[PDB]
């Protein structure tokens, strides 16, 4: 939604340049002396042409043929709601008469840009007789840049990997979200490593990850 | 009454004037006034027989009546404030006594909607909540595809650099494979006619090979693809110039506004002949009336040049001055020189005010607007074979355009002709 009522105005009443807002993710536009808003989501592009003295703008919206290659296909925000209604495709402008354009196409090219995660069930930490435990274990992909060592356990329905050695931030790992558990030791290679597999990827650290990866090196080159 | 000079009407326009009464509503545009002393308006009248109905609100723009009536005419209007409200309906609850709700037709902006083609308007209800309806008298040409995809152009008559505002060329819009219906409606107005064709002559943009021929007062251009139409107001210059090899002339006409697919763009109709290209036209015209029609300056029946034919024929029907090609030879007694462009190779030919680089994308550099050109160069054995630079600004459009692969001879030959013309070169 742009607006809800009638209360909130645009920035200005009298509109005579082309508005951008940003507050509520939505632009107005006049066809000919009257508004409209839409939406960022229902943006595609735009573009530009100078010719002579006389310029041409052309903006661009989420519509069939425009935002999916090929039409009657399944998208989320046109398509889904309704399959077969009218949308609107493109438009254009020409605003030689004021030297204030430039500026609106820039805000509307930062504007399209200007705007995650299927989460999983807790995983229950149990300390139990039986606890698994080893050390100098690194995760890949790491929380951040720098590289993280840390100990790995198993408990009974997925896989926590805890961190207080260095930070203390809690990582888990739903056992039916694994998919596939391998070892690789380092026969002719250079770490020991444990690979887990999900189907259903988790966000972590900094980033989205599917693959998480647990091993200790076994370098011997040193430059000592 | 009451009399306010500050009110709006036509956005795309400038203010206007109201004088309320009784009968009806009165409205003047804004007097223009020539030599303080010729006076011009335009009034109308609207009585209250025409009123259908009101929705002014504060949810659109510029907070003022929004009227409907039975004389196919909407008025938009704006220009007036917020304590308007009393007033105006103090006015209006003596007769017409209809309440004006708080519509706000239309703000959710999504692009679901449906659209019926109206009496003479198209309104857009997202599901029951109008978004827009635009009167049919401010359509210009509407285009129509095989998707049923639709492209409504619009030639809006601009006045001076200040009033004119906001202002659109085109609402364009997809239709579904609507069974059995078609855009019937749209197309109700006017192209609007009655003296000479060509067949089968050969154009570049677009790119094809068709015929084009001429009515009282403009072309129709047209083709087994498509037809296009071009006025003569829209014209403004025309220029012929010929080939490095002499074998080909191109006939330039650089018109404004372009004409557009609904998203191409052609400056600038490039024309190409033959040397060849000798033969004789006949004039569609009374052996009397063509005096008044040409000016006396072009026969009923002549043969000559098929191009010169046209040139003049043009120049006779814009009334301005045409262009020569210059008398500077380039190298090898050759009238251009040819360079890299876009990753394509085309000529530059001066002229008595401007440069004009052909032909993808067929490029004005007038003399006049041309800043300063500077001249980047690099020390190598290669040198001698097309490798000097030449760096053009134009300040009146910020626009800098660098000219690569020039050799000596032609760099020698093009800074002789600009210490004559005495531009200003930088180094």
């Amino acid at each position: 939604e742009s607006y809800v009522r009638d209360s909130q105005l645009p920035t200005n009443i009298r509109d005579l340049r082309i508005h951008v807002d940003w507050k509520s993710q939505t632009i107005i536009l006049p066809i000919y002396g009257r508004p409209v808003p839409f939406h960022i989501n229902s943006y595609k592009n735009g573009s530009k042409n100078e010719e002579g003295e006389y310029t041409y703008l052309r903006l661009n919206f989420n519509s069939p043929g425009s935002s999916g290659g090929i039409s009657k296909k399944v998208e989320e925000l046109p398509y889904e709601e309704s399959a077969d209604n009218q949308f609107v495709r493109s438009i254009t402008l020409r605003s030689k008469d004021g030297d204030r354009m430039s500026e609106t196409f820039k805000q509307i090219a930062d504007l399209k840009k200007e705007a995650d995660v299927v989460q999983q069930d807790k995983l229950i930490e149990n300390k139990t007789g039986r606890t698994k435990r080893l050390d100098q274990i690194f995760v890949r992909p790491n929380p951040d840049t720098k590289r993280v060592p840390s100990t790995v356990f198993i408990h009974e329905n997925g896989i926590r990997f805890q961190s207080p050695l260095r930070t203390d931030s809690r990582i888990d790992i739903l056992f039916s979200n694994i998919k596939n558990l391998i070892f690789q030791s380092c026969k002719g290679e250079l770490i020991v490593v444990i690979h887990i597999h999900l189907k259903n990827p988790i966000l972590m650290g900094k980033k989205k990850i599917q693959d998480v990866q647990f091993y200790r090196e076994a370098s011997d080159m040193s430059v000592d | 009454s009451t009399d306010f000079d500050r009110i709006y009407l036509n956005q795309s326009k400038f203010s206007g004037r109201f004088r309320i009464a009784d009968s009806g509503l009165g409205w003047k545009i804004s007097t223009s006034g020539g030599s303080a002393a010729n006076q011009a308006r335009k009034p109308f009248l609207l009585p209250a027989t025409e009123l259908s109905t009101v929705q002014w609100s504060r949810g659109c723009r510029g907070y003022d009546l929004k009227i409907n009536t039975k004389n196919q005419g909407v008025i938009q209007l704006d220009g007036f404030s917020q304590d308007d409200y009393n007033l105006i309906k103090n006015d209006f609850h003596r007769r017409f006594n209809i309440q004006v709700e708080q519509r706000e037709h239309s703000l959710r902006g999504w692009n679901w909607g449906k659209t019926d083609l109206a009496r003479n308007e198209m309104v857009f209800a997202l599901n029951g909540k109008p978004t827009f309806e635009i009167p049919y008298a401010r359509i210009n040409n509407t285009n129509l595809t095989s998707k049923n995809e639709v492209g409504i152009e619009f030639n809006i008559q601009d006045e001076e650099y200040q009033p004119a505002g906001d202002e659109l060329v085109e609402m364009r819009f997809y239709i579904p494979g609507v069974e059995e219906l078609k855009e019937k409606a749209d197309i109700g107005e006017v192209a609007g006619d009655a003296i000479v064709s060509f067949q089968d002559v050969f154009f570049t943009t677009p790119r094809g090979r068709y015929d084009i021929d001429i009515y009282k007062n403009s072309i129709r251009l047209r083709g087994k693809t498509y037809e296009y139409k071009l006025q003569h107001r829209q014209i403004q210059r025309i220029v012929s110039l010929p080939k490095a090899d002499d074998i080909h002339h191109l006939l330039v006409l650089a018109i404004e506004p372009p004409l557009r697919q609904g998203q191409t763009t052609y400056p600038f109709l490039v024309l190409q002949f033959q040397k060849d290209e000798e033969t004789e036209v006949q004039l569609n015209l009374e052996d009397e009336d063509y005096e008044e029609n040409y000016k006396d300056k072009l026969k009923k029946q002549y043969d000559a040049k098929t191009h010169i034919v046209l040139s003049h024929v043009l120049k006779g029907l814009t009334d301005r001055r045409v262009i020569v090609p210059g008398e500077y030879k380039s190298k090898y007694d050759q009238c251009a020189v040819s360079c890299s462009f876009k990753a394509n190779e085309g000529y530059l030919y001066p002229l008595d005010n401007a440069f004009f680089f052909l032909t993808k994308p067929t490029l004005y550099i007038p003399f006049s607007d041309v800043s300063m050109v500077n001249i980047s160069r690099a020390g190598q054995t290669s040198t001698s074979s097309r490798t000097f630079d030449l760096e053009v600004v134009l300040r009146s459009n910020r626009g800098s355009t660098t000219f690569a692969n020039i050799s000596k001879e032609e760099q020698q030959l093009l800074e002789q002709f600009l210490k004559s013309k005495n531009l200003r070169v930088k180094n």
